[PDB]
RNA sequence: CUGCCGAAGUUUCCCUCAGGAUAGCAGAAACUCAGAUCAGUUUUAUGAGUAUGUAAAAUGAGAGUUUCUAGUGGGCCAUUUUUGGUAAGCAGAACUGGCGAUGCGGGAUGAACCGAACGUGAGGUUAAGGUGCCGGAAUGUACGCUC
RNA sequence: GCGAAACCACAGCCUGGGGGGCCAGGCAAAAUCAGCGG
RNA sequence: UGUAUAAAAAUAGAGGUAGGCUACUCUCCUGUAUCGUAGAAGAUGGGCGAUGGUUGAUGAAACGGAAGUGUUUUAUUGACUUGUCCAUGAAAUUCCAGAAUCCAUUGCAUACGACUUUA
């Protein structure tokens, strides 16, 4: 059979990926983020050099196949606040921003213009 | 027996505090602490004498008292005049780079039997390390504590070790040459 | 270890028929068994064990196996007793004891010590 | 606020049982302080309630009383048994009681 | 019930019992021997007052006619001399009894 | 609880044997009945007297003569065991000639097991002398200059109450 | 015996706290544990590490790890859990990490009966049980020990302004003339 | 349906065959002595080889008889010797009990282990077993050993 | 839409001890659908 | 049915004490403590003494995130103000009781449910 460790075989409970594990915070270093969420479109094949040191194949050509994943910015809408605490991360409060873009109202209502648009 | 009395002659050193089974010795060198814990014991301070006593103790506690008698001895001796401790090189064919950073706290050896490995050994602290340019590939290390000094000996002793080799063919390592006061 | 087994030290007993009663070992049987008196009438002589007692700070000069007459003779001249009371863990002992033997008039007419002590509350 | 509970308070641990045979005619009772065999030479006789609320309102109040009386010392710490009148139900282990101090011998 | 009172005579099984009317409002009473709470406090005069027009019938069921009244009021005349002599008896029999939390009946005497 | 017991007894006189002899034996027992028990089995597993045969004249009980005199005692045993013979000798220092033999009951069925039938006493006798004394414990307990904490600490003044569940603060127990 | 206590759990021992605990339970006292990571265990560290490793070889259960879960399973030993009479004993016995706030203003009580200095003999040794499961599989154990300080912190700061002006009032004890009718009554 | 009584579970023989037996145990009726008549008992006296049998005071009990009429003649467990045996089990009898017809407390659980024989209830008190918690009952006392 | 029969003491979670019912443990949340072990 | 009480640390030791890192002295050896405690279930008044205590409503300000279940500084308020001393009353209770789903769409999904869309 396959991995046990991948067990059970089970239908992933979200649509869209869950990132479980995050970089480990460093004060020292600036202020940066960490992870992003794109839209995959397909794919294609490009050719590049290959810039191997070592390798047999070093300071010459080589095909890779390559996917395409678009990317628009996105908006930052709000911030929460996780506290470390002996039964793990609690949050504490989360604040958000004033004109929420339009589509971000579509994820809490299942049937927008049924509703009268009351959130927030 | 009931009783087991040990009794130490204070050396100069300038105070011997036994205060909370932690003796924070000062000396004219400086100030080294350590804690006492680790077994169950009477250690009272009074003019130039500190006794160690047990009390209805078995063997196995009996064998403490000794023990500390000597672990006592050791920074007392090194917070009056330090310890010094004696490095000697040997190489058979290849010699070895030794480099000195933060002043020899951190030991780095290069170019053994031909590996091409940068060892680094970061010394514990309260005992630094330099070479002596008197003799060629002596190394002294000082410090006020003989376990630290001689663990880190012991360390570096054991990362210069050899590996799927015949031991009497091979000579080159490093390893221990005597020991002393620094003053 | 301020609390020192030695002979001629005051003990006082807390277990057992004479609790409260002060007494002096006297001789050290063993480490387990002791022999302890008093000059009161109300203590005899007896061999007592060290579970029962808790060792106390004053120590009297005691020549070791001293009769129950010498003892009496030792303590009346170094007057141990109200000596042993000067201490202030001496005075909280009947001060609980005399709270054992009070009745309810008594523990009225403390009501009204303590409500009077109280209502000064008198702070700069 | 203190002007009341001229009773003192227990607790119903069990029945006094066998290993594995209960037998309900007789209680156990400890009362709260209570602390020698000896001890309980003094709660024993005393009337003992337990009281406890039901939904029907007999003559204007939810609340019913089960008599009792401390019979004989149990066991080493103090202990007692009691028989009430009703035998209390297996549901009040646990459960808090009032050892009055009537009838008294002072 | 927890009124201290002081009692006036022995009347078989129960107590011809009653505090001083003006100081804790309680009328002359029978009470069963096995219902009281007997104290060590200092003894208070009862030979001078009269006890003897206390009989199980005069209790006994046939709005209080008033000379029931003027026979406890010379009961607290013959009284309150005895209690006013004595320090802070007045006011311990006014006095309501409760056991306050962590006392142990057993230990504590009266 | 045991008492000293001196138990004097002889055979039945009889045309063969019209004057018979006084044994005697102080021997330990917890009541007056065992004594007479112990006797007959330490006195015909040795001399074959038999028990139908023997009458005993007295049995006394021996106060200690001197019990608040602190005494050290030598005490010759026999130990049985698998094999069933050993010449041990024992010391206990105490006020109590039967107090020390308790003791010696104590450590001998503590120490090594042992059992009251199985264990038969030799010979027990006051060590007046601390020259005599061989143990160097009782030699150390001996010295003019005994000194020592009060061992278990926490045995002494224990929790002194009755049932003190939830104590409301740390006890020093120093 | 009051309605809700709180035990502190430093330096008592596992097991005989838990057998006092069990029976407080099932007469109906409300049992709250505090700080327990710093039970204790007779037997050497590696000892009692090994007889946990046999807990996680058993397996089909579900090896709570958690300190105060260790302890949850020593009193779930105790009492009938099958029947209802112990099923809700369990659930008057909250077992704690540290100190949460709505209990560190409480006052904490300690059981003489299984402290650790009044049962083990001098120089035996013993666990800590936050210690031992932070090498199992806790992941806490730094947090609540941070945490730990922090409180340390302010409830000495408490006291601080407590001591002062409880001396207040010891100052001024004196100044009432009834000490002389307090001594005769001794109190 | 309730009540009362209540075994043997084995000899004896006969018997080609299966059995038949006499006896014992369990009963029912008819008749003697108020007995020194019996006893799963021990003494007294022995005689012979600490044991053995025998006859002749202690203790308890009312002991008897002739007549018929059922049921039964399995086995299991443990002790004594015991002769034959050996890596080691064993193998064989004779003997003694109890279970077999029997619930109950304890031994976590149990055919033989430890206690105890059962009308229906009340109180008292025990046995064996036990008193850290589950679990009724000392997180008792004392003296020791063990990491 | 029509529509059975076998079969049925009672039922149905596993480890250990004497199997599914006993003892001590582990656990323990309805109603159901589909593939499929014992 | 007083739902009264928050340092820590160690038990072969801690804390406090005043001065200039401490000398020295003191406390510990239980909570059998400390705090609160009357009133026909808490009445009506009268004085004497002190600027207090207790609360209810507040005006709040500050603090508390580990599960903040609240704490404090408090200005405020009008009560109650046994602090102490006096007078009136009890009684025959005469012995305990706005959203989501379906219908509809989509296909990133799908044995059927379900899931991702749209409407």
């Amino acid at each position: 059979h396959g991995s046990l460790g991948f067990l059970p075989r089970k239908r992933a409970s979200r649509q869209r990926g869950k990132v479980k594990a995050f970089p480990k915070d460093d004060a020292s270093k600036p202020v940066h983020l960490t992870a992003f969420l794109g839209y995959k479109a397909g794919m294609t094949h490009i050719v590049r050099d290959l810039d191997r040191p070592g390798s047999k194949m070093h300071k010459r050509e080589i095909l890779e196949a390559v996917t395409v994943i678009e990317t628009p910015p996105m908006v930052v809408v709000g911030v929460v606040g996780y506290v470390e605490t002996p039964r793990g991360l609690r949050s504490l409060t989360t604040v958000w921003a004033e004109h929420l873009s339009e589509e971000v109202k579509r994820r809490f209502y299942k049937n927008w213009f049924k509703s009268k648009k009351k959130a927030f | 027996d009931i009783y087991k009395d040990e009794t130490l002659t204070i050396p100069k050193g300038v105070t011997v505090d036994i205060k909370a089974r932690n003796v924070t010795v000062t000396g004219p060198r400086g100030t080294l602490k350590q804690n006492l814990r680790h077994v169950d014991i009477e250690m009272k301070k009074q003019g130039n004498t500190i006794k160690f006593i047990v009390w209805h103790g078995s063997r196995k506690h009996n064998a403490c008292i000794r023990s500390v008698y000597s672990i006592i001895n050791n920074m007392i001796i090194g917070v009056t005049q330090g310890f010094r401790y004696k490095m000697r090189l040997v190489y058979a064919h290849f010699p070895i780079n030794i480099n000195l950073t933060e002043n020899g706290t951190v030991v780095e050896i290069r170019n053994f039997l031909g590996e091409r490995i940068t060892r680094v050994i970061k010394c514990l602290p309260g005992v630094t390390v330099s070479i002596s340019s008197a003799v060629k590939d002596e190394i002294i290390l000082e410090g006020n504590s003989l376990e630290n000094v001689s663990q880190s000996a012991a360390n570096i002793k054991q990362i210069c070790n050899v590996r799927n080799k015949d031991i009497r063919k091979f000579l080159d390592g490093i390893y221990v040459s005597e020991r002393g006061n620094i003053e | 270890f301020k609390r020192y087994v030695e002979v001629g030290r005051v003990v006082l007993v807390t277990k057992g028929e004479y609790t409260g009663k002060l007494a002096v070992i006297v001789d050290i049987v063993d480490h387990k068994r002791a022999l302890i008196d008093s000059p009161c009438s109300e203590f005899p002589r007896q061999v007592i064990r060290y579970g029962s007692v808790v060792l106390t700070h004053i120590v009297m000069k005691l020549p070791r196996g001293a009769r129950s007459g010498i003892v009496a003779k030792k303590w009346k001249a170094q007057d141990v007793c109200n000596k042993w009371a000067s201490s202030a863990w001496a005075k909280k002992l009947e001060a609980k004891k005399v709270r054992s033997q009070l009745n309810d008039f008594d523990r009225f007419a403390v009501m009204r010590l303590k409500k009077q002590r109280r209502e000064q509350v008198n702070v700069a | 606020a203190q002007g009341h509970r001229l009773y003192v308070k227990a607790k119903h641990l069990s029945f006094q049982r066998s290993k594995h045979v209960i037998h309900p005619g007789t209680s156990i009772v400890k009362i709260e302080g209570c602390d020698s065999k000896e001890e309980a030479q003094f709660y024993l006789g005393k009337r003992v309630c337990y009281v406890y609320k039901s939904s029907k309102a007999v003559r204007g109040s939810k609340i019913r009383v089960i008599w009792g009386t401390i019979a004989r010392p149990h066991g080493n710490s103090g202990a007692v048994r009691a028989r009430f009148v009703h035998n209390l139900p297996a549901k009040t282990f646990g459960s808090s009681l009032r050892v009055m101090l009537y009838p008294s011998n002072i | 019930r927890g009124k201290r009172v002081v009692v006036l005579s022995q009347l078989e099984d129960t107590l011809v019992v009653t505090g001083p009317y003006k100081v804790n409002g309680v009328p002359i009473r029978r009470v069963n021997h096995r219902y009281v709470i007997a104290t060590s406090a200092p003894k208070i005069d009862v030979s001078g007052v009269s006890v003897e027009k206390f009989t199980k019938a005069y209790f006994a069921k046939q709005a209080l006619p008033a000379e029931r009244i003027a026979d406890q009021k010379a009961v607290d005349a013959k009284l309150l001399p005895a209690i006013k002599a004595i320090p802070n008896m007045k006011e311990y029999l006014a006095a309501s009894f409760a056991l306050s939390n962590g006392d142990r009946p057993h230990l504590m005497k009266f | 609880a045991l008492k000293e017991y001196q138990v004097v007894g002889r055979k039945v006189p009889t045309e063969h044997e019209p004057v018979p002899k006084l044994f005697r034996m102080r021997l330990f027992a917890p009541n007056e009945s065992v004594a007479k028990s112990r006797y007959w089995y330490f006195l015909k597993m040795i001399n074959k007297v038999k028990k139908a045969t023997g009458e005993i004249v007295a049995i006394n009980e021996i106060s200690e003569p001197k019990p608040l005199k602190a005494k050290v005692f030598g005490i010759w045993i026999r130990y049985d065991s698998r094999s069933g013979t050993h010449n041990m000798y024992k010391e206990f220092r105490d006020t109590t000639r039967v107090g020390a033999v308790e003791a010696m009951y104590a450590d001998m069925a503590a120490r090594h097991r042992a059992r009251f039938r199985s264990i038969r006493i030799l010979k027990v006798v006051e060590v007046e002398k601390k020259e005599d004394v061989r143990r160097n414990y009782v030699k150390q307990l001996l010295n003019p200059h005994l000194k020592f904490p009060l061992p278990h600490r926490r045995t002494g003044v224990v929790g002194l109450a009755g049932k003190k569940v939830f104590a409301p603060h740390r006890p020093s127990t120093f | 015996f009051q309605k809700v206590v709180v035990i502190d759990a430093k330096g008592h021992l596992l097991g005989r706290l838990a057998s006092v605990v069990a029976k407080q339970l099932l007469g109906g006292q409300k049992v709250v544990v505090v700080r327990c990571e710093e039970l204790n265990i007779s037997g050497h560290f590696f000892r009692n590490k090994l007889k946990y490793l046999a807990y996680l070889r058993k397996a089909c259960a579900f090896h709570f790890r958690a300190p105060s879960r260790i302890f949850q399973k020593a009193v779930r030993g105790m009492l009938p859990h099958k029947t209802a009479r112990g099923q809700a004993a369990l659930e008057h016995l909250q077992a704690v990490e540290g100190i949460p706030p709505p209990f560190d203003k409480q006052k904490r009580v300690v059981v003489p009966a299984a402290l650790r200095v009044l049962r083990l003999k001098p120089g035996r040794k013993y666990c800590t049980v936050g210690r031992l499961s932070s090498e199992v599989g806790w992941k806490y154990n730094d947090i609540v020990a941070k945490l730990e300080e922090r409180r340390k912190v302010k409830s000495a700061a408490f006291y601080q302004a407590k001591l002062a002006k409880q001396k207040k009032i010891a100052s001024a004890k004196e100044a009432s003339p009834v000490n002389q009718k307090l001594s005769q009554f001794g109190y």
